[PDB]
């Protein structure tokens, strides 16, 4: 896969901060960051230096608006809800997520979502202002490619 | 009640465990209202179900609250009042719930109805601007017969047990009951509620602009009373409710709607979109944010990122919003403790656009836009009957500029209706009339935030200073700065502006907002027996350079600089007048004046 | 009446009080 649409999934953020002193700086002048300092992370970089030490560089703060205001938000009714202006990308960021912590908490959490989320997917899919589609905006390659399945085979079906 | 008792039955030993952790809460706020109390020489009864905790291993029991919410409140009232004698009974009011949590997508906003779930639970926001009266109300009393000297037991019920359809008992004192004994009642035995008819508007932003802002109302209780001042972001949930006979009644009811919808609720929960907590860490950053000796230098640029200069204005606003004192004079007449500045500009210089970013933190501070018309700061005796028969003096724009401020543009382009009414409103901090009732002071400590412009184009130079508007000079003489936006052409700054307009297409504002609401309630030292003396000799200088130069000033002025000067040290949270704001008070007024 | 006619069982009376009006006869000299 030449990722064509998960490295710009991957462009997005984490806020962390460190453990040690690096001179290394280009976020200005003042090179040697002082530690636990909290700092603006991408996913490519963050996500393997919470690995290369023992103890590693960066601390991995966790977003927890991602773990706790939401997550009982997620847990009452999956038919309308904020799954987008909290992630462009719900998915592959839960996915990378919980590669690196693996927490089996939330691993059941959203099981419970997909399908009921599809369950509005599969039963509504036979034939504003500012933002506002947004509640249909992360499901744009899940259905629309099983969209016109049902529109080709009514055509054949008939005349 | 057989079938429709065991699941409430039911429910009765299942949610012990969701109140593992509010069974102390409950009674650990009783038992010092029985130390206050029997120790004088206080709080409702309020018992916060989150809604997780019955979610988390309830289902059944969790889905009617949100489909069916009317066989299942006194059901967990009669659980909670007999877990507070079993807790609490030898020291010798029914603990109604509050309900707070999340609710999945229940944030109706009533411009918008229901269709689906009338008479289910609903997350209403918006602003109130009603605020009716308040007067109690029965719901027992306690009959009592004098001959045999017994006592007796009568509830009257109405529109406010919220669920049950009780048959109505229209009785006011029935006496004589069967029995030969002219009835007495103990109305100190007795028990009475009150009620509060407040309407509430839209938030007119995320409404779309297709119509007028829509309005419903809300019946609230006892414990939520007086909470609400007109325009305050508030947010409400209680059930939803019709009531009333409509459409079959006895003849005649054709093409009328018969079914007023209401809401008997609970919590009522103001927001910032007072409260602001705050920790050990966040109180003690700004105390080493208060360490530095240029703060008043960053905190002025850090206001404004759009806009370049104007350092003495931008200083000025930040003076200005937090305010100074005002010393109340014992028997004795309070001066102006408040502070009052204008402005004045060619046009298109931005002069109107910083007058709008304040009220974004504005801390309670709602302003009007100066429309001509007359109810600015009073009443003229609207009262609509105030249900059929009281007469009420409903404030216009004062009950919502107490200790906060307000601005208003086009000055001169007014009737003469708005000039005699900033007239006394200004030298005096109060306001009384008998428009068609009683005579009323009631009390506002405001300041202005004016704008006007020049009639006569680009005249500013080539005229008097003075008499430039000519609108009444006792307002000239009760405001003290009158800035003069110059706009001359420099090829460096325009060049500068135009890139700073293209920037703008894509140290913080809540950290400046809690600075500000946390330095208004700390200490004023007024007093410096030395800081006092070099003013004086900075102002007669200049009081014999009054009439050799463009402004002539008065003695009023004096109260000026003693007044900048100490909101000054309030920037510095200290309790010394120090000897450095007795130079950006001068120096201010250097360019206001020069 | 049926109904909640019946009362509690109040612990406070007037007939307690009204014995305790008719010793407002002269015993009190002081004032
Ligand atoms: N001196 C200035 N510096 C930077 N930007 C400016 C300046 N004057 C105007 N602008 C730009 O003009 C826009 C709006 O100006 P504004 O409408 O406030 O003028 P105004 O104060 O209303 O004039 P008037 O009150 O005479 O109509 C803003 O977006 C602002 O960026």
């Amino acid at each position: 896969y030449y990722d064509i649409d998960d490295v710009l999934a991957d462009g997005t953020e984490f806020p962390c901060k460190f453990q040690y002193d690096i001179p290394g700086l280009g976020y200005n002048p003042g090179r040697p960051i002082t530690k636990n300092t909290k700092l603006s992370l991408p996913l490519w970089l963050a996500r393997i230096l919470a690995i290369v030490g023992p103890v590693p560089f960066v601390e991995l703060l966790p977003p927890d608006m991602f773990s706790t205001k939401v997550m009982n938000a997620i847990k009452t009714d999956p038919v309308a809800l904020d799954l987008h202006s909290i992630n462009s990308h719900f998915f592959s960021l839960a996915i990378k997520w919980i590669m690196l912590f693996s927490e089996k908490e939330l691993a059941n959490v959203v099981s419970e979502l997909l399908l009921q989320r599809a369950q509005e997917l599969n039963h509504h899919a036979s034939s504003t202002s500012t933002f506002l589609l947004k509640l249909e905006e992360m499901e744009k390659e899940i259905y629309k490619k099983s969209h016109e399945s049902y529109k080709d085979t009514k055509r054949w079906m008939f005349k | 009640p057989d079938a429709v008792f065991g699941d409430r039955v039911r429910r009765f030993q299942e949610f012990l465990d969701t109140f593992t952790s509010y069974r102390d809460s409950v009674r650990s706020i009783q038992v010092y209202n029985s130390n206050n109390a029997a120790n004088y020489n206080i709080l409702p009864h309020r018992i916060i179900i989150s809604l997780d905790d019955l979610r988390e291993f309830d289902r059944s029991f969790w889905s009617g609250i949100l489909v069916e919410p009317a066989y299942f409140i006194p059901p967990a009232e009669k659980a909670l009042t007999d877990l507070a004698d079993s807790m609490d009974d030898v020291p010798h009011h029914p603990w109604k719930l509050s309900f707070k949590g999340s609710f999945g997508a229940h944030a109706l906003s009533p411009r918008t109805l229901t269709a689906q779930h009338l008479n289910k639970l609903v997350s209403v926001e918006g602003i109130v601007t009603k605020t009716s009266l308040v007067r109690p109300k029965l719901i027992r009393s306690v009959h009592y017969a004098a001959k045999t000297g017994r006592f007796h037991y009568r509830d009257y019920t109405d529109a406010t047990t919220t669920l049950t359809t009780r048959i109505p008992t229209p009785a006011i004192y029935p006496t004589e009951d069967t029995e030969g004994n002219k009835l007495t009642t103990e109305y100190g035995y007795s028990t009475f509620i009150d009620h509060q008819r407040i309407t509430v508007q839209e938030m007119p932003e995320m409404a779309p602009a297709g119509q007028l802002p829509r309005s419903i109302d809300v019946i609230l209780d006892d414990d939520l009373v007086d909470k609400t001042k007109p325009g305050d972001r508030v947010n409400v949930v209680g059930v939803f409710k019709s009531l009333g006979a409509g459409g079959m009644n006895q003849s005649n009811s054709n093409t009328l709607i018969g079914f007023k919808t209401l809401i008997l609720g609970n919590t009522v929960y103001p927001l910032h979109a007072a409260r602001q907590m705050l920790t050990d860490f966040d109180i003690r950053n700004i105390n080493k944010l208060s360490k530095k000796k240029d703060i008043f230098d960053i905190l002025s640029q850090s206001l404004a990122p759009s806009i370049y200069g104007h350092d003495h204005i931008k200083k000025a606003i930040l003076l200005m919003l937090m305010g100074g004192v005002e010393k109340n004079l014992e028997n004795g007449s309070h001066l102006r403790g408040d502070i009052n500045i204008l402005m004045v500009g060619d046009p298109s210089t931005a002069k109107s656009q910083l007058l709008r970013f304040v009220l974004n933190t504005a801390s309670l501070a709602i302003a009007t836009t100066g429309r001509g018309s007359s109810g600015v700061g009073l009443t003229a005796a609207v009262t609509t009957d105030r249900e059929t028969g009281e007469r009420r003096l409903e404030a216009g724009a004062m009950v919502l500029a107490d200790r906060g401020v307000v601005c208003i543009d086009e000055f001169d382009k007014m009737t003469d209706v708005d000039r005699v009414a900033i007239h006394e409103v200004m030298e005096q901090q109060t306001v009384t009339i008998a428009k068609a009732g009683i005579h009323t002071t009631l009390n506002a400590r405001c300041s202005v935030i004016a704008a006007a412009n020049p009639v006569f184009g680009q005249y500013d130079v080539n005229r008097d200073p003075h008499q430039n508007i000519a609108l009444p000079d006792s307002l000239l003489s009760r405001f003290d700065l009158l800035f003069v936006v110059t706009d001359d052409i420099n090829e460096i700054r325009d060049r500068s502006i135009s890139e700073h307009v293209l920037r703008t297409h894509r140290v913080t504002i809540p950290f400046l907002r809690k600075y500000v609401q946390y330095a208004k309630e700390r200490v004023i030292p007024q007093l410096t027996q030395e800081a006092i003396n070099v003013i004086v000799k900075n102002y007669t200088d200049l009081r014999n350079d009054d009439n050799t130069k463009k402004s002539p000033i008065t003695a009023r002025t004096l109260e000026t600089l003693i007044r900048l000067a100490t909101a000054h040290a309030k920037v510095r949270l200290s309790k010394t007048v120090n000897k450095v704001d007795a130079k950006v008070a001068a120096n201010l007024l250097r360019f206001a004046l020069l | 009446m049926s109904a909640a006619l019946p009362s509690i069982q109040l612990p406070v009376d007037y007939n307690n009080l009204f014995n305790e009006i008719t010793d407002f006869l002269v015993t009190f000299k002081q004032d």
